[PDB]
């Protein structure tokens, strides 16, 4: 009772079976010639099925026998994968020998039930000025990184990685999704020289494989994160784990590719109508739970800097912060180079962050946005013709921008790789003083490339 | 003062004219976009 | 112990009482919760269907030789060959005041982990609006605790009013806060959530529980992890529960979430049925789809109430007020779906991104937001006192450009500008802080009396709060009486003004 | 034997089979056996197969169910008793006050009026509203474009129109609610009732809670009602001349798009039905006057997206004859009605139509109102007394004009007391001409406000 190759067109495959013996959806189909594998997409009656090829699309012969597994796609999981890089099938692609474990789990579980949402919202700190002041995180949150091409975004993620690793036994995981493999290799080696791989797991989809593979890498990473969170350690509560999405947009595009060939009609942009279904399927399995939590970071690309179409629209209905990188702030020499005026979080709320921090954020928003709108007239005439009012405002804004300059903990070579991870409370103190004007008598340079008030004062005194 | 006043009045008038111009072109472009997208949709649906 | 053993045995002996001669069908084709089945010649249109796995399905396309039906539960469990079976019934869900404090599925199945629900009554989800002859005018107001809202945009029991705006604009907050204000209204309320993150859903749940108002309240949510058909039908079910009380002569409020989203789901479903697409892939009946839903909510003629009750109740008249929400792309109104929506509601409210970005909380643009039901949806006193705000806000919004100006302009313009700036700031408000109509009344009185036309703008909110507390303490019986009735009388205004001038004379702000 | 059985059902479209020796023609009426729903033949699919639409909900229905025909298009009751009655599209009472009294039934469809019956003259309807009566006179058998938002008294204006036409010209009134929202419909009913005018109008609503076919055919329903009344001859022949009120014809076009899409036919340029112009016309040509009787139309018009070049308003203007627009500011200025006497356009605005002197007078008024409008900004900014005293005279005279164009309404009598005043031409004309002569520049503007003819104005002025 083995099926055969009956029709192949590009990325869509069909097989005949004996009508009594019919494979169920989402179960693997074994090419009897090669290692290539097929996933069920829909059952075409008469023992006819439609499938997508996991692996190469070569060597294919009409009328070649193929067998099944009668079971969904399961790959090994567990601590025997940390610091190893796997394919979409969980095989060693790092030539580091085979995986050590046999703990294999399927990849199409259901979203966690309603009753098991973490009954309370949480918060996460990063020790980073602009973020922990203006982009708060909930443990279990959803984070978007928009734009940024004159700076090392991967450097930023790796900084967060060192943040969480030193901050918690909670490990980390990244998934290659349409990965610009140059940057992927760079990240791999730089994490390598960081000597931090024990808390990291690697799967790559690198713009070279049938769309299904790049679709499913996301599920793979999801599954790894799930299981790893579920390992309740010595207490009954496992570690809270972190995820890295190479790009959500490529996840959308993976399904977008062959949707029409699937017989699916186009959507409002020509897209796949199952867009929202798969999107929610993805997101709803990323939450905080009664025991443990899982959060993720999503490297976001924006087409032509346009957000007013479904592809980012659907995503936005699932994130919790919109970190939008800034290019000319990098041109201003700022290390993080993150815009301080557009990035937001839904987490900016006095009830969750306290009142003082919230109101400080309010005031800094106001001062920065007011300074921006005076740029033109300042250029036209000069500082003098402005009233004495807002001169201190200009100085304070400039000092704020300097204060945001945070030397990186892990670049290994940008300023010596010095970590700051300053407490939120100390930064609150410093920005409170600056808003009050406690130090509105010092050149902004003293606030540059440093952290708390102690560093600023020491720098100002040394010079 | 008089000359500045008159020039501002003329500026307002030119602004109104340009507003009319842009509005008309916007209507045309919206129509064209709708046509293009609906043609796309009907062709794609006719494909099956 | 042995109790259940007897229970299970006695229940069992009640079954296999005969052999059925049912007519059913079998599976021919499956794709994405959509099934083509063969057989079942006789079939109700839109019959709910059962399947060997215990799941259920909704029949839409009755073609001349087969049937297409959509999975209601979770597919990825069905294979061709398995046999369907019709229920000889149409889609039906339970209702009942016991549903309060309960959260269920769009099918009406508990999700609160509170066990089964003892609903004595179930009803078909799909019905028709009553005869237009059974409509009587709207006069009873609906309160929002929002001075701008309750002044310029009155809302009457049984009216369809639309909140609309762009994204992350507190629209959800607007709905929920409006819900909160129903401590004293005696009405009940239903929240319909569509395609949402269970996290957000649970946050709303927890917050409502903190308010405790989840006792005259019921809520159902079609989250983003749910079958599209579930989402599509859910608002109709919510409408069904509302109509229960409406036809009981009761008055209530219901709220939708993202009718656009359920429209998207319906688009996808229809598309998978190989139906002829429309503009932007939208089957035309989307207009019909929404419209047949919205009109089901209104305020009914008490005569209809009486005749339906068959004498059970005779005094009151039923009503149901509809508060839907639409999210927009960059504030467009020309999009097909919103365009359809607009001509349906009895009034619309816009949210402007810049205002909230400017920290204007709430960020409503009254400049275009209207309510064509007139003052009939306000109380007599508010009906009296709205006009000052109306005209001041007008004048301001025509001539607000002079902010930095008026260093040489005529004085009357300056005074009117200050008046406008102050009253504009007056509406800035925080969530979860509803204003009783008495509070709104004292604020408007102080406004029109100009007793705030002498204080700096930066502390207007502080001024107001202080005044609020001052009256609340000193003159509690007065506001008591006010919100008991809501009538404007010279004695009343004299007492109010005396209190105001005392407050000014007394402790400062 | 006409019983045919259902063969296929999707959404609202319905398919039946019949015998290949007896096949109903298109637009025939099918009543489902055992239920009160009705089917409408759209296109013959051969093989005794017909594709039709349903009229209402479609639930529970199952294939192979027998259905009969009528061998004829839809017919509804017509007659004198139809006034004060609200029926569906099928002409079936929904007021729930007994069945329809008449036994007279007429099919909904008929061909376009003959070229021979187009009356060889073109004259003007008399109205007493003193504004259209000068600026935008209506033809006899014309189409009047109406625009503006709600809350400006649209219903009120319709009230007054009906009152006048029924009073002087003994006109009969028919109103069709296309895509109606029930609440305002009921309010309009109660208004029909309180203002004692219900007894003279025939009412049919199609709600936006119904499948499109209902909404499409209420139009032809009311149309046929009007046709029956007009062709109903009076003593010595000469049946009445009647007015027709229809709401939001744009909604009509939208419902046409609906049904065309449901048929699975490709869209049009914007996406309307490609046949749009066909139904638009079919509506239009049955709107005219004849050698016997006449019919005139009032049509609520909404312009979506403010596109004067959109196909739907473009096709509308192909038949529009006069345009009337309603203002918000003017009403806010306490002037009622709020008709902008500067945007309203009439095809009938020609010296060959209203006569020479009338035409010139109207043109002069338009000039004055324009002239003052551009005066307004200077008056605002640079003061008032910095201009030509002739220009100031223009200002005063235009203010008098605006004060004068509003008038009491006989419908306003029950509203706020103050019984209205009927006024024909040849006094309005004379009074306005005298005003243009400046012979009344000795009187405050108040005498012109809320008043009838110039004789009344002078009476008040002397009494003021
Ligand atoms: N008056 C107010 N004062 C303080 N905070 C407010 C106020 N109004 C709203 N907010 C805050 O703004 C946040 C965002 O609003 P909300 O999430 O309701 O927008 P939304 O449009 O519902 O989002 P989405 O479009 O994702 O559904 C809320 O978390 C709420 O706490
Ligand atoms: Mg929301």
């Amino acid at each position: 009772s083995s099926g055969r190759i009956i029709q192949i067109i590009g990325a869509v495959i069909d097989v005949e079976f004996e009508r009594t013996s019919v494979p169920k959806i989402y179960d693997a189909l074994q090419v009897d010639g090669t290692e290539t594998t097929l996933e069920v997409q829909q059952q075409l009656g008469d023992g006819v099925v439609r499938t997508i090829a996991m692996g190469s699309t070569e060597g294919l012969k009409r009328g070649l026998t193929v067998t099944s597994t009668n079971a969904p796609i399961s790959v090994p999981v567990g601590t025997a994968t940390l610091g190893r890089i796997m394919d979409v099938l969980g095989r060693p692609i790092d030539e580091a020998g085979p995986v050590a474990t046999e703990e294999r789990l399927p990849i199409h579980r259901q979203a966690p039930s309603y009753a098991e949402q973490a009954a309370s919202t949480d918060l996460l700190e990063t020790g980073i000025k602009v973020i922990d002041l203006l982009c708060p995180f909930a443990k279990g949150g959803k984070v978007g990184l928009f734009g940024g091409a004159g700076v090392g975004k991967t450097v930023n993620m790796m900084e967060l990685i060192n943040n969480i690793a030193k901050a918690h036994s909670g490990l980390s995981v990244f998934a290659g999704v349409g990965e610009r493999t140059r940057e992927g290799n760079d990240f791999y080696h730089e994490m390598k020289d960081s000597n931090v791989l024990d808390k990291v797991a690697m799967v790559y989809g690198q713009m070279n494989e049938p769309p299904g593979n790049r679709l499913r890498v996301a599920l793979t990473g999801l599954t790894m994160a799930e299981y790893f969170r579920d390992e309740k350690d010595e207490n009954g509560k496992g570690r809270d784990v972190l995820l890295f999405v190479d790009n959500i947009y490529r996840y959308t595009l993976a399904g977008t590719e062959v949707s029409a060939l699937l017989g699916r009609m186009p959507s409002a942009v020509g897209y796949q109508p199952t867009l929202a279904e798969e999107m929610g399927v993805l997101q709803e399995r990323i939450t905080s739970t009664k025991s443990g939590s899982i959060t993720s970071i999503q490297a976001v690309y924006v087409p032509a800097d346009d957000l007013t179409d479904p592809s980012p629209a659907t995503t936005f209905a699932h994130l919790d912060a919109t970190v939008v990188l800034s290019r000319d702030i990098a041109s201003s020499g700022i290390y993080p180079a993150i815009d301080p005026l557009d990035s937001t979080s839904r987490q900016l709320d006095p009830l969750v962050v306290g009142q003082e921090h919230y109101e400080i954020a309010r005031a800094v928003q106001n001062v920065l946005q007011r300074y921006k709108e005076l740029k033109d007239i300042i250029a036209i005439l000069g500082m003098d013709e402005l009233a004495e009012e807002d001169k201190l405002v200009v100085y304070r804004a400039r000092k704020i921008q300097r204060f945001f300059s945070q030397p990186f903990h892990v670049a290994e070579v940008f300023t010596g790789a010095p970590g700051k991870l300053v407490p939120l409370k100390e930064t609150i103190r410093g920005f409170k003083g600056l808003l009050a004007g406690e130090y509105d008598h010092i050149p902004e340079q003293a606030f540059y490339m440093v952290g708390g008030i102690d560093e600023v004062i020491a720098k100002a005194e040394k010079l | 003062q008089s000359a500045r006043m008159v020039a501002m009045k003329a500026a307002t008038d030119n602004a109104g004219q340009l507003i009319k111009d842009l509005q008309l072109i916007y209507n045309k472009l919206r129509q064209a976009a709708i046509t293009q997208e609906i043609s796309e949709i009907v062709g794609g649906a006719a494909a099956v | 112990p042995s109790e259940i053993s007897a229970l299970i045995k006695q229940r069992i002996g009640d079954l296999d009482t005969s052999a059925t001669a049912k007519n059913e069908g079998t599976i021919v084709m499956v794709s994405d919760g959509i099934v083509r089945i063969h057989g079942l010649a006789d079939a109700m249109y839109g019959e709910m269907i059962e399947f060997d796995g215990g799941l259920f399905g909704m029949a839409l396309n009755l073609e001349q030789d087969s049937v297409g039906a959509v999975v209601l539960g979770n597919y990825l469990s069905l294979q061709e060959g398995q046999k369907a079976r019709c229920t000889g019934r149409v889609l039906e869900v339970p209702v009942g005041p016991e549903l309060l404090g309960r959260v269920v599925d769009a099918l009406g199945n508990p999700i609160d982990g509170k066990g089964p629900i003892d609903a004595k009554l179930t009803d078909a989800v799909e019905k028709v609006a009553p005869g237009v002859i059974w409509r009587q005018s709207v006069d009873q107001p609906v309160q929002t605790g929002y001075k701008s809202v309750d002044t310029m945009i009155p809302v009457g029991r049984g009216q369809r009013e639309l909140i609309i705006g762009d994204r992350q604009t507190g629209k959800t907050a607007m709905a929920i806060d409006a819900i909160i204000a129903q401590k004293n209204s005696g009405i009940k309320c239903v929240y319909v959530a569509i395609g949402q993150k269970q996290s957000t859903i649970a946050n709303v749940v927890r917050k409502l529980e903190e308010t405790g108002a989840m006792a005259y309240t019921t809520v159902v949510a079609a989250a983003a992890a749910d079958p599209a058909a579930m989402q599509y039908l859910a608002p109709y079910s919510g409408c069904t529960m509302g109509e229960y009380f409406r036809d009981r002569g009761e008055d209530a409020l219901i709220i939708y979430d993202d009718l656009s989203k359920q429209a998207v789901a319906y688009r996808q479903i229809s598309l998978l049925l190989r139906r002829p697409p429309g503009r932007e892939a939208y089957p035309g009946d989307v207009f019909y789809l929404h419209s047949r839903l919205l009109e089901r909510a209104s305020r009914v003629s008490a005569e209809y109430v009486e005749k339906f009750t068959n004498g059970a109740v005779t005094g009151k008249t039923g009503s149901l007020t509809a508060l839907p929400i639409i999210e927009t792309q960059a504030g467009d109104v020309s999009a097909f779906v919103p365009t359809n929506v607009i001509s349906i509601t009895d009034g619309q409210i816009f949210l402007e991104t810049s205002l909230f970005n400017a920290g204007i909380r709430p960020a409503v643009n009254a400049g275009i937001s209207v309510s064509r039901v007139g003052g009939s949806a306000q109380t007599k006193i508010i009906k009296k006192l709205s006009g000052g705000i109306r005209t001041a806000l007008a004048q301001y919004r025509e001539l607000a450009a002079f902010a930095q100006f008026a260093s040489d302009l005529d004085e009357a313009t300056r005074k009117q500008l200050e008046h406008g700036q102050r009253v504009t700031e007056l509406m800035k408000q925080k969530q979860y802080a509803p204003y009783s109509i008495a509070d709104q009344a004292v604020s408007v009185y102080a406004s029109n009396e100009g007793y705030m036309a002498d204080v700096e703008v930066k502390k207007i909110v502080d001024f107001d709060a202080a005044l609020i507390a001052y009256f609340r303490s000193e003159y509690a019986p007065l506001m008591k009486q006010i919100d008991e009735t809501g009538d404007y009388n010279k004695d009343i205004e004299a007492a109010i003004k005396a209190g105001i001038e005392s407050f000014k004379a007394t402790q400062t702000y």
